[PDB]
């Protein structure tokens, strides 16, 4: 029996007129008579038995006075292994056309973050196979990870590489929540996981979940579909003490979607037009993505930097919540180095001499200081050149370029673009390779060989091969 | 079919004409101003539903309020008055689609403005429809030849992607679109349905005199037979400029869902945002940053996200979008340009400096990029396209050392000269599209270093003479490169030997 | 037909078809004289052109 | 003007009926609207600025 | 007028003046 | 009828009109308040001094109450008296006329009687009009209605009915345009 | 008006030329 | 009949209360009981028989409730050979003290732009005699021209040169429209035109029309004075069919005037305060200035760059409608180069 009824429809905001027993805030309401299942999330009580909600689907086709049913609970999505290896919608509908989703039970997408007494924080190195990352900005298993990048910098391809290297061969499960990104990338990733056997039609397999809130979805859905993916990870965390790998696509779309409707909701725009509740709205999501006594979640979330402006309120507040940070620089891409990981801006909470080995910490700072000195010499070199510099400065610039070029690593996901097969670098070989360069092991050979190589030995063998070739 | 048989079927068709009329609710306008009409009553009206006024002009009910209804006038609002009647049609906004659309010029609503005759079409699709899901889509693996050397080589466009033509005023944004339409005309003549590409040109906020000149060029080259022009001029009401992009997009979905390939070209979207902003501001809605509505990002995203490459299960159709963006002073950090860049796959940056320095098309390859990459290029193109990018990359670096001067190494002199040949090679005039196979030959000669012999000022004329010489004497070679699409070793040896030979035969300036 | 010259039956038949629609929930032009008038002219041309393949 | 949030249907309805029953207007209030974590309460007179209040559920 | 761009160009002139001022000392 | 006005609106005049209709319709009475508010409408337009009184906003609450009492304390439903007292307290006296009119609208919506207007180009003969009544009567056959005539259309020999809020087109002009358009889109 | 790009190009240009000869000696 | 009554007066916006038969939008209304007759164009129907209008003349002296008569038609100005050599007002009134204008018909200043079918290219170069112009941005007769420049950069001086080189030797008629400019130039131009024999009092001469919307006029007048002169040009284009030289002084005032009154009309401000209907309003005026099969109109329009900010919405949107562009730079003037034409910006 429908208690509410449509009264006002403007854009994506829809108001419902209830007769009695108004639904609590965040509750899910089912509109009857719509061609497609439309769900409304209660957000504000305007008085006089009026409630303002946001539509998850296109509001075109609705009609004032259309009956609305009250479920009495927030948007509930199917959880459990049935969602593993299947694409799901913001409201829990399967859009993969593989049939209905089997779930042992339904959990709400809204819940309170775990208390502080039961935080149970822990640090553990995560070998991702990327030498530039494993050295300068090590990742911590169970801690948030941020990939700050602009428009078309290589953050999407980087996420694919982490999945290819981290998701597979993982005892626990994995979740992939793509919010606000283009749909073309979703179809590619689905076919990629299928060919890579990460997902399959045979039940009992596909230890990975996929959630998509692509641009094709209207506002409100892109701001809550992220919670759907989180609920899947929370289920695998609480019910089973298994490490979960949460790969979150660009999250800036979440805060952006809220601002798209914040104006119509009545809120006053912020300094940059964002909603006044940006910190609280974003904080409610970050606090929930954390390790607890039951299980741990290693969340890999990307932050889109609009116009390459890191001073935007959305990403600026995210830095405080992230444990490991990976800031992508556009200048490196111009040079051809990939991944374009900014060595100076990128930081990691694990980069502490007490947490990691002293040798790992020493080699890390040695590279940063080397590059920092080279950056300062660029000014004088532009006018006078490297020749007018002293032998000491010449060696600094020489090794700095070789180390900077050596940071470039070709991965499997970049084969189609570059044409060179991917390569995996271990932590031991990574620290040893750079440590040798810092001591001048490769200062003799040309800098051309220290480009898109996995290990120092590979670069030397390539250098010798070029010699006999000529 | 005999004349008598067709006439009988013609008469029978006219006989079977049905016309049913039902009770339609009507409301009165509380107020009318700036094209916004507040309607009283008119309940049980759907969002975006079409409504007709007393004069006969249509309207779209966007704001459904408990007190009144906010309607937008889809035309001139001089005849509208207080208390006038507003009749709801009962159907969401839609436009006619089909094959008869090709060869005509329509408006935002779809009415033909050419004056030739009424539109003979029976299929009408809704303007705004949910974009395809994730499964219906498919990886882009077909090249969309635009006819431009730099584009087909450095920034390849595959059928089903989204490329952004971003630049300042009078930077060659429209020239790129015209060259593409002209290039696809050849494939339309020859019986290769797998390469036919229907072109759709959406004009938003443009002077009619310019659009008139645009259509004449298409007819001049006979490229209008497969072109569709949607006109939403400045005098047109803001909703028309707001719906014209989605209107033309619906026409493209026809070819998309029918296994065909269609190319839609959205003109400057900043003008759409002004109309969409104007339409939103007049509705008394709270404005966002830069006075634009909060959901302006959803506007372009919903529009461009529809362009995709359908899977073989639905016919293998594809829709390619080429949205255009006009920048004020080359500042891409603005709000609207930044959003569009993040939505589209690749973007073509146009520089005013390169334009006046003789680099036309003024394309900044350093920033331009495409997600599809070499996946769209043909075999004969990927091989040569790879080395071309690397060579150009080095030349841009040594550009500064030229000022330094006072010395030049032997290799640097070669790399500096070699890069100059490529830049001079990639230049192309307006309304002069080139065939895919012809570019392979010219681009091949450049990377190999043969162009380093003759003077730079003579490389452009060599291109014309060289291609003409090949078409006449060496015709089987061109056929292999076209059919097979791969540059075999036998062609490499033959091509590598005739290129230096031809330069010596013809009368050119050989002194480097 | 819109002009004079035996237009009375056109209006008279239209009135009858009009009240028919009003009495019913919807309105359909099954008894309108415009359609048969047009078909008669068209059928005349069909008979005129349909003579023989020659 | 446009409207006053205090002119709710529940409060206006009581006035038209003519019954002067506010259910201990002092020290108690009735929530009229809730949004973005801020709830407006009608009445609740004699409440000091920056003072703590207890809701029906128990939250402060 | 895009303060981010202006502040970058101001930084460049500062370095030029710095290195230019330093070469004067050596001169 | 369920103490629910026909429509719910957030407007100033709409809010009071809706609350009054619900509160009035709640206990027993709707016509009593209807006559009361109607009296204000007639007086608001007939007496000039009364108009300036309501429009006056600089007047004090205590002063407004004394003038309202002088008008009349009886013959007005308690709902109307309580409404006025609320307006004085909320300085909404200026919105009195709109509330009065708005209230009658809801009451007119509850009224079952409706007016049907027929539009025809050619003059309707006395005998012809009789046939129109049987068609409209037989169409509904369950609700009484009043018919009104207005003949100044552009169509020829066409019939167009307006019944409160519904429109049914039986005009010949619609038929002519329909055929001329389909005959053009034959696509022979 | 872009001096930062001028300095940036001069840096990469001279460095490439300088190290290009060093590559020959290294080989 | 005076069916209207002034409801409220707010600057240049005046509302009128009618008993019935409200006027259509853009219709002209005349207030009664006020010297220097005031014309009010209908803009919006606020409801309850209230209509909001814009004032063409100073509103000082109006009284709430004053009667207003409804003409039932938009502002109609006289057109024809009588306007030749005659100065008209935004409302068609002559301000030259020459007597009543002899016009065959009165055309309304509000008209739809020519359709897509009635359009002509007319790609013929127009030699103006200026080497810098003819070299970089050569003007073409029958096309739209745009002069962009800041305060005191040489926009007016350049217009005077074009009139001396092109308008005088021109064969067809001409139309000069001033929008929000110093009245001194209008007087100097009129006397200079008489001295040059380009115009004379003798009937059959003065193949050029003069329209002035000088700054002295209040808002609304500078926003519609262009439509007045434009209607005079459309007459020669359609009826006479001969070539026309439509000289348009600084047009930013039009857009500015709309912004000055937009806020009063209840519109939400734009990005930098302009009106949301800037594009559409300017588009309707720009789409009408075009060549058709009947005749050609070579329009020389000056655009004032506010604060020398070319990125301002007003001038930016104008570039899209112009064929030939000539951007004036103040940096050149400092060097002494005149005309201070920017060759890299004049497209
Ligand atoms: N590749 C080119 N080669 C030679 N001339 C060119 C080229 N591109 C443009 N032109 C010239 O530039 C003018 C038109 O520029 P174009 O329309 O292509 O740029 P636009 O950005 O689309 O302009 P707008 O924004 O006004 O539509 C013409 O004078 C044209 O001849
Ligand atoms: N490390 C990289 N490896 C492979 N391709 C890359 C890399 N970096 C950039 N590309 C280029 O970036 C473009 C794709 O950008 P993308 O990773 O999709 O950004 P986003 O995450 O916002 O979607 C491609 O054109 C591709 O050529
Ligand atoms: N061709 C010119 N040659 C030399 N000086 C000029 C020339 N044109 C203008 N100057 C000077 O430039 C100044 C500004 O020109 P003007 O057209 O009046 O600008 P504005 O559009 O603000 O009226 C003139 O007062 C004049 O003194
Ligand atoms: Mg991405
Ligand atoms: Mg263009
Ligand atoms: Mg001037």
């Amino acid at each position: 029996k429908a208690n509410g009824q449509v009264s006002q429809v403007i854009g994506a905001v829809v108001d419902v007129q209830f007769e009695g027993e108004l639904p609590q805030i965040l509750n899910a309401l089912e509109v009857q008579g719509t061609q497609h299942r439309l769900v409304l999330e209660v957000a504000q009580h305007l008085g006089d038995s009026r409630v303002r909600t946001i539509a998850m689907d296109s509001t075109e086709g609705l009609v004032r006075g259309q009956p609305v049913v009250d479920t009495g609970l927030p948007i509930s999505v199917p959880v459990g292994p049935g969602t593993l290896g299947r694409i799901m919608n913001v409201i829990g509908e399967p859009i993969d056309q593989r049939g209905p989703i089997k779930a042992a039970k339904l959990y709400p997408i809204h819940r309170d973050a775990p208390s502080f007494t039961d935080q149970a924080t822990s640090a553990e190195i995560l070998v991702t196979g990327i030498k530039v990352v494993d050295l300068l900005a090590p990742y911590a298993r169970g801690g948030k990870i941020g990939l700050f990048g602009g428009a078309g910098v290589g953050k999407t391809v980087l996420i694919q590489e982490l999945i290819n290297n981290v998701a597979k061969h993982h005892g626990g499960y994995s979740v992939f929540a793509g919010v606000g990104e283009r749909t073309r990338e979703g179809n590619d990733l689905y076919h990629e996981m299928m060919d890579s056997k990460v997902i399959s039609v045979k039940e009992g397999e596909s230890r990975c979940a996929l959630i998509f809130g692509q641009m094709n979805e209207p506002p409100g859905a892109r701001a809550r579909v992220g919670l759907t993916g989180l609920t899947v990870a929370e289920y695998f965390r609480d019910e089973e003490g298994k490490d979960v790998l949460l790969f979150v696509d660009n999250i800036f779309r979440f805060t952006q979607a809220c601002s798209e409707v914040s104006a119509l909701l009545g809120r006053i725009p912020s300094a940059v037009g964002y909603q006044p509740t940006l910190a609280t709205d974003l904080g409610a999501l970050q606090e929930r993505i954390t390790t607890t006594q039951k299980g741990s979640i290693t969340s890999v979330q990307a932050i889109y930097v609009p116009a390459d402006d890191l001073t935007d309120p959305a990403p600026a507040t995210t830095f405080a919540h992230l444990d490991a940070t990976t800031v992508l620089n556009r200048g490196l891409t111009e040079l051809g180095i990939y991944p374009a990981v900014d060595p100076l801006d990128s930081t990691s909470r694990m980069l502490d001499p007490i947490t990691i080995g002293e040798e790992h910490y020493t080699v890390a700072r040695g590279v940063q200081k080397l590059l920092q000195d080279y950056k300062s010499l660029q000014d004088i070199i532009a006018i006078l050149g490297v020749d007018d510099l002293s032998e000491e400065d010449k060696l600094v610039v020489a090794r700095a370029r070789k180390v900077q070029k050596f940071l470039s690593q070709p991965f499997f996901m970049s084969e189609v673009f570059s044409g060179i097969p991917g390569r995996f670098v271990n932590l031991k070989q990574n620290i040893a390779s750079f440590k040798a360069l810092l001591e001048g092991a490769g200062d003799e050979y040309p800098e051309s060989c220290f480009y898109m190589k996995g290990d120092l030995e590979e670069s030397l063998a390539a250098g010798r091969a070029d010699a006999l070739k000529s | 079919l005999s004349t008598g048989e067709a006439s009988v079927v013609l008469a029978e068709k006219i006989k079977g004409i049905t016309q049913q009329n039902d009770i339609t609710e009507y409301g009165t306008v509380i107020s009318i101003g700036d094209g916004i009409a507040r309607v009283f009553g008119l309940t049980k009206v759907q969002a975006g539903e079409m409504v007709e006024f007393k004069s006969g002009i249509r309207g779209m009910a966007l704001n459904l309020e408990t007190d009144n209804v906010g309607v937008v006038v889809l035309g001139n609002d001089r005849d509208i008055k207080e208390g006038d009647v507003v009749k709801r049609t009962g159907a969401i906004v839609d436009v006619p689609i089909g094959e008869a659309m090709c060869g005509r010029v329509f408006d935002a609503l779809g009415n033909p403005i050419d004056g030739l005759g009424p539109l003979k079409t029976t299929q009408r699709a809704r303007v705004e429809i949910k974009a395809p899901g994730i499964i219906p889509r498919q990886s882009v693996r077909q090249p969309m030849q635009t006819g431009i050397k730099c584009v087909d080589s450095l920034v390849p466009i595959g059928r089903g992607q989204r490329e952004l033509i971003i630049g300042d005023r009078q930077t060659g944004k429209t020239a790129i679109a015209i060259d593409t339409i002209l290039n696809q005309k050849e494939a339309f003549n020859t019986g290769d349905v797998k390469k036919q590409l229907y072109c759709i040109y959406v004009a938003v906020g443009q002077k009619r005199s310019t659009i008139a000149n645009l259509v004449s060029i298409l007819k001049q080259h006979d490229c209008m037979k497969f072109t569709i022009v949607v006109c939403a001029t400045a005098s047109d009401a803001a909703p028309l400029q707001f719906l014209a992009p989605y209107s033309g997009c619906a026409i493209g979905e026809f070819f998309r869902d029918n296994g065909k390939h269609a190319l839609i070209i959205y003109d400057d979207l900043s003008k759409q945002a002004v109309a969409y902003r104007q339409m939103s501001l007049l509705l008394r809605r709270p404005p966002g940053r830069e006075a634009y509505p909060g959901d302006v990002f959803y506007l372009h995203s919903r529009l461009l996200e529809r362009a995709a490459k359908m899977n073989d299960s639905l016919g293998g159709g594809s829709l390619t979008a080429l949205p255009v963006i006009e920048t004020q002073a080359g500042d891409v950090s603005a709000y609207i340009p930044t959003n569009v860049i993040s939505i589209t796959d690749g973007q073509i940056f146009l520089e005013t400096e390169l334009f006046y320095k003789g680099i036309r098309p003024a394309i900044n390859v350093g920033l331009s990029v495409s997600r599809v990459g070499s996946a769209a290029q043909i075999k004969a193109m990927k091989k040569i396209a790879g080395n071309l990018k690397l060579t150009l990359a080095t030349y841009r670096e040594l550009a500064a050392f030229s000022q330094f001067g006072s010395d030049l190494d032997a290799k640097t002199q070669q790399q500096l000269n070699t890069g100059e040949r490529l830049v001079e090679m990639l230049k192309q005039n307006q309304y002069t599209p080139m065939k895919v196979e012809e570019q392979v030959c010219i681009i091949f000669a450049g990377v190999k270093g043969f162009l380093d012999a003759l003077v730079t000022s003579e490389v452009l004329k060599f291109e014309k003479k060289f291609l003409e010489h090949v078409r006449t004497n060496h015709s089987a070679l061109l056929k292999r490169i076209r059919d097979s699409g791969d540059l075999s070793e036998v062609d490499t040896n033959e091509l590598n030997t005739i290129i230096p030979l031809f330069i010596q035969e013809g009368g050119f300036k050989l002194k480097a | 037909a819109l002009k004079g010259d035996k237009k009375a039956e056109v209006l008279a038949r239209s009135l009858d078809s009009a009240i028919d629609g009003l009495s019913k929930g919807y309105m359909d032009y099954q008894n309108d004289p415009l359609l048969p008038l047009i078909l008669s002219s068209i059928e005349a041309n069909v008979k005129k052109i349909t003579t023989l393949s020659a | 003007k446009k409207l006053s949030t205090g002119e709710a249907s529940v409060v206006l309805a009581e006035k038209i009926k003519g019954i002067t029953q506010q259910n201990d207007i002092t020290e108690y209030g009735t929530v009229i609207s809730i949004g973005d974590g801020i709830a407006r309460v009608f009445g609740l007179t004699k409440v000091q600025a920056g003072e703590m209040v207890e809701f029906k559920s128990g939250i402060r | 007028a895009n303060l981010k761009q202006l502040k970058i160009r101001m930084k460049a002139i500062g370095s030029i003046k710095k290195i230019t001022k330093a070469m004067k000392m050596v001169a | 009828p369920g103490d629910k006005p026909p429509a719910i609106e957030d407007s100033i005049h709409g809010k009071y009109a809706g609350v009054l209709f619900s509160s009035a319709s709640s206990n027993k009475s709707l016509n009593k308040v209807a006559e009361d508010m109607k009296y204000f409408n007639q007086l608001y337009k007939e007496s000039e001094v009364f108009k300036s009184f309501l429009n006056n906003v600089s007047l004090k609450r205590n002063q407004q109450r004394d003038i309202i009492s002088a008008l009349g304390k009886t013959n007005f439903n308690p709902a109307t008296n309580n409404l006025l007292e609320t307006l004085i307290e909320n300085k909404r006296l200026d919105s009195l006329p709109k509330i009065a009119e708005k209230y009658m609208d809801y009451y007119r919506i509850l009224n079952k009687q409706e007016s049907i207007t027929i539009i025809s180009a050619q003059e309707l003969t006395a005998a012809e009009k009789q046939k129109v009544e049987q068609g409209l009567k037989k169409g509904n056959a369950n609700v009484q209605f009043t018919v009104v005539y207005q003949v100044d259309p552009a169509i020829l020999g066409g019939l167009q009915m307006y019944s409160g809020n519904n429109f049914l087109d039986c005009s010949l002009l619609s038929r002519v345009n329909k055929l001329k358009t389909e005959i053009a889109k034959i696509s022979f | 008006t872009r001096e930062e790009e001028w300095l940036d190009k001069r840096t990469k240009s001279q460095e490439k030329v300088y190290f290009d000869q060093e590559d020959r000696k290294a080989m």
